[PDB]
């Protein structure tokens, strides 16, 4: 689904 | 019989928790104001309570020994499916069996059955959620057991969508055997009695609540006028 903000909070 | 690795793991998770759970709940001000008067009057505030808790949970997950060795895609799957469960678990800290409410600071940020009700989830969820809170409370976990359980929940192999489930399992196992062992060395009887099995059972109660929650989420969110009251992070995490 490509999760921008979750991805950003994990990095 | 707690190895030095295992004391390490518990050190990390206590600190990880402390860094991501402010027990003065001071940020609850940046949340849209709560409203108890009342057609889904609570939805904006608690939507913001959840979105925030999502952030804090992610912040706890990243520090989980081993979580980093996972792929970004697996990290995604695990967080997306545990988020609400870990929120139910960590919420136990503010929940009190005095009046069956989550007491965060006070009144204006003290939440209760009718409050929760007023945000768009029925009693098909709330009743068993409270039950859950009562049973988890009564185990009186050591805080070390608290944070180990939250981490174990996040790092679950069987979550749909997982790729390297095998390496997921190894990170969880390390945490499990850490919990099993801690309970033996540090949890005195009678509190110790079958404590692990009673904790693993809370994980199953959590799946059921989640399933109920994911169903009633699809309900609120099919009405755009409701979907429009949420935050973007909540939209993204609870599937959009
Ligand atoms: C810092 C803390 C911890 O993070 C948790 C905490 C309190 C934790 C609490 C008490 C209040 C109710 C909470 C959050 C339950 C939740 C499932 C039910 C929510 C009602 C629902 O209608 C609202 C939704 C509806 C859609 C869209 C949007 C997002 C979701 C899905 C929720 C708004 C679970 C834990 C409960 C305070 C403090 O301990």
């Amino acid at each position: 689904k490509n999760h921008p903000m979750l991805m950003n909070l994990l990095k | 019989k707690l190895s030095e690795e295992q004391q390490h793991i518990i050190a990390i998770l206590l600190d990880a928790h402390h860094k991501t759970y402010d027990p003065t709940y001071a940020d609850f001000r940046d949340f849209r104001p709560p409203v108890r008067m009342s057609p889904l009057s609570m939805l904006p505030h608690l939507a913001d309570l959840v979105s925030y808790s999502i952030q804090k949970v992610i912040g706890f997950a990243k520090m989980i020994p081993g979580f980093r060795d996972l792929t970004s895609d697996d990290q995604i799957v695990l967080l997306k499916s545990s988020a609400i469960e870990v929120i139910m678990l960590r919420s136990n800290q503010s929940f009190t069996m005095d009046d069956m409410s989550w007491d965060c600071g006070s009144q204006d940020y003290k939440y209760d059955v009718t409050d929760v009700s007023k945000a768009g989830h029925t009693l098909e969820l709330i009743e068993p959620l409270i039950k859950f809170q009562v049973g988890l409370k009564k185990l009186n976990l050591h805080e070390e057991e608290h944070v180990l359980l939250m981490a174990i929940c996040i790092v679950s192999p069987d979550r749909p969508g997982v790729q390297d489930a095998k390496l997921v399992e190894a990170i969880q196992d390390r945490l499990s055997n850490t919990l099993q062992t801690y309970i033996r060395c540090r949890h005195p009887p009678p509190g110790s009695h079958q404590l692990y099995a009673k904790m693993i059972q809370k994980l199953a109660d959590l799946r059921s609540l989640n399933e109920e929650h994911s169903k009633q989420y699809r309900s609120l969110s099919f009405q755009p006028e409701n979907s429009m009251k949420l935050t973007p992070l909540v939209l993204e995490v609870f599937g959009n």
